[PDB]
RNA sequence: GCCUGGCGGCCGUAGCGCGGUGGUCCCACCUGACCCCAUGCCGAACUCAGAAGUGAAACGCCGUAGCGCCGAUGGUAGUGUGGGGUCUCCCCAUGCGAGAGUAGGGAACUGCCAGGCA
RNA sequence: UGGUUCUCCCCGAAAGCUAUUUAGGUAGCGCCUCGUGAAUUCAUCUCCGGGGGUAGAGCACUGUUUCGGCAAGGGGGUCA
RNA sequence: CGUGAAGAGGGAAACAACCCAGACCGCCAGCUAAGGUCCCAAAGUCAUGGUUAAGUGGGAAACGAUGUGGAAGGCCAGA
RNA sequence: CUCCUCCUAAAGAGUAACGGAGGAGCACGAAGGUUGGCUAAUCCUGGUCGGACAUCAGGAGGUUAGUGCAAUGGCAUAAG
RNA sequence: UCGCUCAACGGAUAAAAGGUACUCCGGGGAUAACAGGCUGAUACCGCCCAAGAGUUCAUAUCGACGGCGGUGUUUGGCACC
């Protein structure tokens, strides 16, 4: 009655903290947010955060809900 | 629950001005007064501010807190920013409808010169 | 009535405290009060035949250690999961 | 025998049984039957030892079963091959670690309880000891 | 440095691939081969990674 | 230097309860809505006029640990590497080391205008 | 399917993935070899920056589970 | 992940996969690893302390049994 | 037998079995864009019919709701 | 831009079902039947607990509910020869 699964979507973090990225570089692929778009980072339609600017990757909890953001710092 | 509703409307318009990094002219309206500040792209502290609460713009007025008073602040906050060299400001409604006094204040800053 | 001899713990940790238990002692702690917590060692089968009383957990005790008696209350006891052996005692100042 | 009235899932994985138990104190009664070995208590065993305790105390004094059979053990029929999906759920066990209080009792004298917990221990596949309640 | 001496005590046959790389980074080719490495904490950590099979003097 | 207001930093040691408390300075309800405006109905809300009233509600500030929340020390769990004992599963050496729970902390702390004695 | 014939030296696999009228075949990649290029590229360890939700634990959530107190509501003889 | 495959050697009696260890060639040289040291069969009939009496060692469970460290109990006014 | 979601899956990615559970082969010219608002489920009480539940009003509660369609990640600046 | 349940979904053709105990060939212990092995769920044998039955009386005999083993005697599992 079972037997079906799907192809694995290769989600997760592609560039970790302190990594230097070019602009347009995908930083995290995700389904929901689970990671919000901080400075110099777009959200994308499937919520794929991506570097809007060259610089280093920066994760930080910030906000009234302790949500993880991702900034980009040149 | 008038303030709890209003900061809920502003806090989407307060963003896209932090993620844009735009100088915010923020307007605060109240029954009898009208306030305005110009705040830097950072969230830290203001650059110029003007209101009717200062006694300069108190008895230059027939009444504090109406649309002719909001146009008094509209010239006041704008003419005090250009002398500091601040234009290309972005207007923040701060939860008020851009209709009445706050329309009369942004209109009277666009005449006095604030680039939006 | 209950007077307990103790020695200061020189090494704390996991393998340190497993050696104390295999050598028929067991570790303890005296926290509470102004002073810093005092990691101590008791001998097992003298304290085990002393905590079988109901008033080891009720009255103030007296832990003598290197020339100091500290008026203490037993605060929490980690026992062995199934053997009748203690694994730790918490003492508070009193 | 004990069994969950409903579960969200019909079959579980096999899992493992590593570690020591979390409910290790006599919480409710006075006298306990603590497990000192490790294994699986099927609901047939828990019920057989529940009767053997109750019959020994002559329906007197309260009796707690501190464990519950909430793991569905499957078993493939005879003369069937390997594969063809997981087999069918045939009984329910409780995983038992060393230190688990299996049963509890009060309302009886202790020598009637140590007698009744000796009759229950011969129904279980797990070596067990008799423990009484401790303040702290 | 103080330049400690490290020698290999056991062999690297059944060992992890991360252990054999640590013997490469020290320079140990075989059992009994002593080697003369400087006393930095990055060599103390290489020793501690394979301390079951090296003997330092 | 307290008081209020905007904007923030920060994100429960900051929240909530409970108690006390503040007036035209500010803020709040409040007066009225005829028009700008607007409610699938209501000037409730939004909005516009203008201050007669009140600080009741809200909102600050001050109390109180009742509740969250924070939380060591030690021990335990787990575990990398190495070596051991054997149904399972552990133990030694060494490195890392929780969660829970105790002691205790805790009634937040902080960058612009205005007000009133300084 | 079976056989494949002289000698030394150097290196040295795989039995995976993905497709397949494919599953004992084959193909691309992975791993092997030889060659030619190129960067303190690579590995090890130390320090730093990271993201986890596994082990453990826990029971607020999702379910499940005992026992106690349930301010219930009312089965239940029961009254009319 | 390691070994075999594609790795011989020493040990586990014998025993691809386990333990030790990676064979270029020669030597009638030495030190070691795992394993061992009474004889087969190379090396301790080693030294000191303890244990066991079953040939346990040298196959096994629940369970049974006066095999052989800390306390507890009712007495030289008698247990 | 292709595709999606979860678990297996060992806290990066990936990872098998005739392993454990579910779904898809669309829908939508608004259910898309934007701009301006708004904030739920359940429960208590009040009670024209009206009952556990229609509607209205308050209190509690704080998303236990909702997300055109599975499940998971999300969602109050709402993605409702 | 359209036409494909080419769904066996990287799609052999536009178009395709069976029988063979009359059979054949090329291979396979890569893979079944027999027997051997491994394993013992099952089977068989023993034991523990004792509720009970046995007029009283658990253990003369039997032994519910449950527990732990042995054997390699069946039915299997596996697919090593």
């Amino acid at each position: 009655r079972n037997g079906r699964d799907s192809e694995a979507k290769r989600l997760g973090v592609k560039r970790f903290g302190g990594e230097s990225v070019l602009a347009g570089s995908i930083i995290v692929r995700q389904r929901g947010t689970k990671f919000h778009a901080g400075a110099n980072v777009g959200c994308g339609r499937d919520h794929t955060l991506f570097a809007k600017a060259d610089g280093k990757v920066k994760f930080e909890v910030k906000g009234p809900k302790n949500r993880k953001f991702i900034s980009i710092e040149a | 629950d008038k303030k709890s509703a209003r900061i809920r409307r502003a806090t989407r318009a307060r963003r896209k001005l932090q993620e844009l990094g735009a100088t915010r002219l923020v307007v605060h309206r109240t029954p009898r007064h009208i306030y305005a500040q110009v705040i830097a792209p950072n969230g830290s502290e203001v650059l110029v501010a003007a209101s009717t609460v200062e006694k300069a713009i108190a008895e230059q007025l027939k009444y504090t807190g109406n649309k002719d008073a909001a146009a008094a602040v509209g010239k006041a906050v704008a003419e005090r920013a250009l002398e500091k060299g601040i234009k290309d400001v972005s207007f923040d409604r701060s939860g008020f409808q851009y209709h009445g006094r706050v329309q009369a204040l942004a209109d009277a800053a666009r005449e006095a010169g604030l680039q939006f | 009535m209950f007077t307990i001899n103790a020695e200061v713990r020189k090494e704390q940790g996991k393998g340190a405290s497993r050696r104390l238990r295999a050598a028929n002692k067991f570790p303890a702690i005296i926290y509470g009060g102004k002073e810093a917590p005092l990691a101590i060692e008791l001998d097992h089968d003298k304290v085990m035949n002393m905590q079988a009383k109901a008033e080891f957990y009720s009255e103030v005790l007296t832990i003598v250690v290197d020339g100091k008696e500290i008026k203490v209350k037993a605060q929490d006891v980690q026992r062995h999961p199934y053997k009748p052996k203690l694994q730790h005692i918490d003492f508070v100042r009193a | 025998m004990l069994q969950p009235k409903r579960t969200k899932f019909r079959k579980m994985h096999k899992g493992r049984n590593r570690g020591l138990a979390q409910g290790t104190d006599v919480s409710f009664g006075s006298f306990g039957l603590k497990a000192v070995g490790r294994g699986r208590l099927t609901a047939r065993q828990i019920e057989a030892a529940r009767r053997a305790m109750t019959r020994a105390v002559k329906r007197q004094g309260k009796i707690w079963i501190r464990v519950f059979p909430d793991k569905p053990i499957t078993e493939k029929p005879l003369a069937v091959r390997m594969g063809k999906g997981k087999g069918n759920v045939e009984y329910w066990v409780a995983l038992i670690q060393p230190g688990k209080v299996l049963y509890e009792m009060d309302g009886v004298p202790e020598e009637l309880a140590r007698e009744a917990f000796k009759l229950a221990a011969a129904k279980l596949p797990i070596k067990t000891t008799f423990v009484t309640k401790t303040v702290m | 440095a103080k330049t400690i001496k490290i020698t290999q005590t056991r062999s690297a046959i059944g060992r992890l691939p991360k252990h054999k790389a640590t013997l490469l980074g020290l320079g140990l080719r075989r059992i009994g081969h002593t080697v003369e490495r400087e006393d930095t904490p990055a060599i103390r950590g290489m020793i501690n990674a394979v301390s079951f099979m090296v003997k330092v003097e």
